[PDB]
């Protein structure tokens, strides 16, 4: 059944996922062509969103709906799975509830997305049962893609090193990145991370979104005039290799 | 050579002043004072400028138009090129986008400007495709001290390289962490193989002329703006004429 | 799988004492005293570089006895291994008592049809060696000292974590695998199984019958011994063998330890 | 180009074994056992280029190429070796370093040079200076191959990393190696070292030699019964992937 | 000036090999092999305190040869120098291979009519020795080892900075003099002249013809040698001399290096 969840998450390839806080924002995001919306209510402790709000968003749109659970908060996840979400993001953007263990994701029917900063971390989240990885930059609303670029490049580059590696050296490599050897082999044989990989953190402009795509990501998360910027980002991801399109979409974006 | 052509497009600026501008007004004022080109920008995180404000400036002047792209943000560059800009400045003044890599500038048709602090950094930017180098100093301070350090650094190392025993140049390339070929080319020429401007803190006519007397092909500039601009332009055109420098510096107004 | 088969092959060594031998006579004495297998080799007190032993002296030993014959290949030296496989030895010991040949990588033992023994000091190291294809594990203490203290540390270490792992909350095993730096699949397999998924011997400093029996009571499947560095080898070798077979019988242990000679 | 010709000269040594010799007798024993070339040397103390007298005697005693060592940076020693007809010059760190900060400018010679290295950056720097042949050196006079394995693996490892690397990241990679970008890209294109690569240091047995070949080396240097051990190693290099053969030549070799 | 005259005097040594000698016979062999001058002395492997040599043995050497005769005076020991001047030597080497006599000050060499040679390791040290009155400089590597590595470092150091200085922006030379801790006037004089304003020899570890020629190709005007600590001194001394005279001729270098004997 893990392969089923991994298959499901594929339908998301080529899309932008938008953080919404109201059915109003969820609708816009949908009309703008968002492939999915991630529901949240927003210092302080940041938790799973109110199941009521989540139900309104789910009812108010047709695209798949995602929600956040705190790292290691498997009960929050049980709730989300009970309310019938399409995806659960076990998210470090929210306040971690367990510093030593993540949710055992194979105990759920819902597909999970987890964050990562490097290959090892990605592979560990996946062995735990994540069906989708987001390569996370800044956890804050900084509007800076620097860390995202760092982590996307670290991910891609390790995959490329692994692809070419002398098989006899893969064992030591798995030890070094603290990843399950068998997933490392799978990643090597396939020449790519065995699940959908999205970029997330600081994506503020169409240029940012297109850059992540050109860097090899399968899509992006995004957290004045919001509708216009939303469609521009969707278009940017859809036409990421086309400069003229990108110029058009960036033209007159009030202010990011 | 497509690179040599880019290098040539930049030389045409040798002897001029490039001025930052944020609207058609400033851009017009800068062209009126005699700027050899204008640098378009809107000013947190600092990014490429809006393609609209750039186009407005491109139509409101006859001199070349430059624009900044964040270090490593090759898509911002792609966009700038598609806008038909004359020069792209992969600028550390904006918010760094890739801490480990610069844009591969050879993948572009437009000529690129890159900053540097020493010879190695300059040669590395050039190898990446930069067709023009601005030895940077301190940005936003009005203090020229750092720009002077870096100009002296670059020029000083070039002179050292010029007279160096050939057999020692390999080790020198390693220490500079620079491409050996580009280093031997710099030794053969006796200067940077590309145009070299100074930027950072250039606040007065004297500052500008100093940079020129230190050996810079020109300068970037970031009371009475129109007056100061002309005075700075004149300073660069007549950098070794004290009478001129005195004239255009007199009654300059709070800088 | 051919790995399941190599693992199975090693099952036959359970309750056994493997003995180092440097010639024929010794290999005969080792078999005569009931050793389950011999380990051919031609170190601490001398120095120099210790490598694979000359095939000639390996061939002679394999001809002198009918019990399985082992040989050491330097860590990472996959060509020494290829040569041993070609010579038709029963088991290859990729042995850290020889001079390390590769500091970053062990031999890829799957690439061989002949079963491998690998040393370990803790659980993670054992599970890593196994994933590399090791069909048998020996927790090595310290070599050539006659002191068993380090073997005891390692045996307790491995067995200890195995018991920890056995009763561990399922959701915490991932993190445990990380901390162990060992493949998660093999860790869960060790959890479900309640022990090392392969044969596990003790090695290093086993000098007396009491030592050998101690290892068995700590939960090992057998022991390696370096016997000939003592007064009377035959009697001592016989005593250690008997000790392993009767490890939980103090009366017998007293019997075989009596008048053993200088250890 | 004169450099490509020197490189070509070194290629005719591929699949061979180079042996140290200190007299004409050894040189013959070495050639008799099928050595591709011999290395002339007269041996604490300061180690220098050997006497041309003994070099001339060895070049006369054999028909295979004769190599000799020059101290690192000692370009005059190299001029002397070139003037006496030596086929290859080994700018060798097993001699007493003569210059701590610069190697010989090898382009200024007509004779092809061999240089040692411990990693890729070092190999490329030597090549840029004119080296036509690289030997990855472990340690000298110990009989322990562990260091050679490290270096061979280090060089071959980085080459593999380089082969599959994103083009835009090669600049930074060249910096980190502190190696000439041109040569780095050329190494990327070829997918291997642009020159012949041998292994040296601690090769004491047939198995050692075959291991180096199996790791990727184009050949090896070698520093009981010599005439027997010599042929065994030669045979090892020629048939490095033939275990049966490796068993036969290692059988009853004697004390190493 | 009398300093211009002493500097001029040393010009005659260019292309020369100066040889250490401990008696007459040697001084004769040194001149017979074409040494431009000898250095009389009566250290590393022995210890004790090394001082000026006894005049008697200096007088005997000066009588045995017709080429200039040098002698070492301990650093700072201006009285040892006065004694050497009185004895009528040609050059005094205020030599750091002898036991330092003053750790803070060198001999004031102007106070003498006889020309001085001083050691150096870099440009600043050379320019300081010159200002003190040194008429000739020898960049010393390391003494009594037969290893040339340090001489090469120092030669390259001095010559390197001289090239840096030659092309340096005039306004930056002041700071360069400070960093060098060397008199600004002498620095500018070195800049304008493109080299050391005095004769500059290499010294330390020069053991073979290739060594000597190497120093010359790096830009030295000659070399010091310690020859008699080898197999056949005469042949070797002759070879080093020939090497200095034909430093840019590999064929000749091969000729004279052939069958030299133990170095």
């Amino acid at each position: 059944p893990f392969s089923v969840k991994v298959g499901l998450a594929q339908v998301l390839r080529g899309g932008a996922i938008v953080e919404v806080s109201s059915v109003n924002q969820a609708k816009l995001a949908e009309s703008a062509g968002a492939c999915s919306v991630i529901v949240s209510d927003p210092g302080g402790v940041r938790r799973m969103p109110d199941p009521v709000l989540i139900k309104e968003v789910k009812r108010a749109v047709s695209v798949p709906v995602m929600a956040r659970a705190r790292v290691g908060h498997f009960v929050e996840a049980q709730i989300l799975e009970s309310l019938a979400v399409d995806y659960i993001d076990e998210s470090e953007i929210i306040s971690v509830a367990d510093d030593d263990h993540f949710i055992n994701k194979h105990n759920f029917r819902s597909p999970f997305i987890c964050g990562c900063r490097d290959t090892g971390e990605a592979l560990r989240r996946i062995r735990e049962g994540a069906a989708m990885i987001r390569i996370q930059g800044d956890l804050t609303a900084t509007g800076n893609i620097a860390e995202t670029v760092k982590n996307v490049r670290s991910l891609m580059g390790e995959v490329r090193v692994l692809n070419n590696m002398d098989d006899d050296e893969v064992f030591t490599f798995a030890k070094k990145i603290s990843a399950p050897y068998d997933l490392v082999a799978q990643t090597k044989q396939m020449g790519r991370v065995p699940v959908v990989q999205f970029a997330s953190g600081g994506i503020t402009t169409p240029a940012d979104a297109a850059l992540m795509m050109q860097l090899g990501c399968d899509g992006v998360f995004v957290g004045p005039d919001p509708f216009k910027k939303l469609r521009s980002i969707v278009q940017a991801v859809q036409h990421y290799n086309d400069p003229h399109v990108l110029a058009e979409m960036s033209s007159g974006l009030e202010n990011a | 050579s497509p690179f040599s052509v880019k290098v040539g497009l930049a030389q045409m600026l040798r002897g001029g002043v490039i001025m930052d501008v944020v609207n058609a007004e400033q851009a017009r004022i800068a062209e009126e004072a005699g700027a050899c080109a204008v640098m378009a920008l809107e000013r947190g995180v600092a990014r490429m400028s809006d393609p609209q404000m750039i186009k407005e400036i491109k139509q409101a002047v006859t001199i070349p138009v430059m624009a900044k792209a964040r270090i490593g943000h090759f898509v911002e560059a792609q966009i700038l090129e598609a806008i038909g800009i004359d020069y792209i400045d992969e600028s550390e003044v904006l918010t760094l986008a890739d801490e480990d890599h610069h844009i591969n500038k050879h993948n572009f048709r437009i000529p690129f400007v890159c900053g540097c602090r020493n010879l190695g950094e300059a040669l590395r930017r050039i190898r990446e495709g930069a067709a023009m180098i601005r030895t940077k100093g301190e940005a936003g301070t009005g203090n020229i001290i750092e720009a002077v350090r870096h100009v002296r650094s670059v020029n000083g190392d070039i002179r050292v390289l010029r007279n160096m025993d050939d057999d020692e140049v390999f080790t020198f390339a390693k220490k500079l962490a620079a491409p050996y070929d580009l280093v031997m080319q710099t030794k053969q020429l006796g200067r940077l193989p590309v145009v070299q401007f100074a930027a950072g803190g250039v606040a007065t006519p004297a500052d500008a002329a100093l940079m020129m007397q230190l050996g810079c092909d020109g300068v970037f500039v970031g009371g009475d703006p129109a007056r100061r601009a002309r005075a700075i332009v004149q300073a660069v055109t007549h950098y070794s004429d004290p009478e001129m420098l005195v004239e255009v510096s007199c009654g300059l107004g709070e800088a």
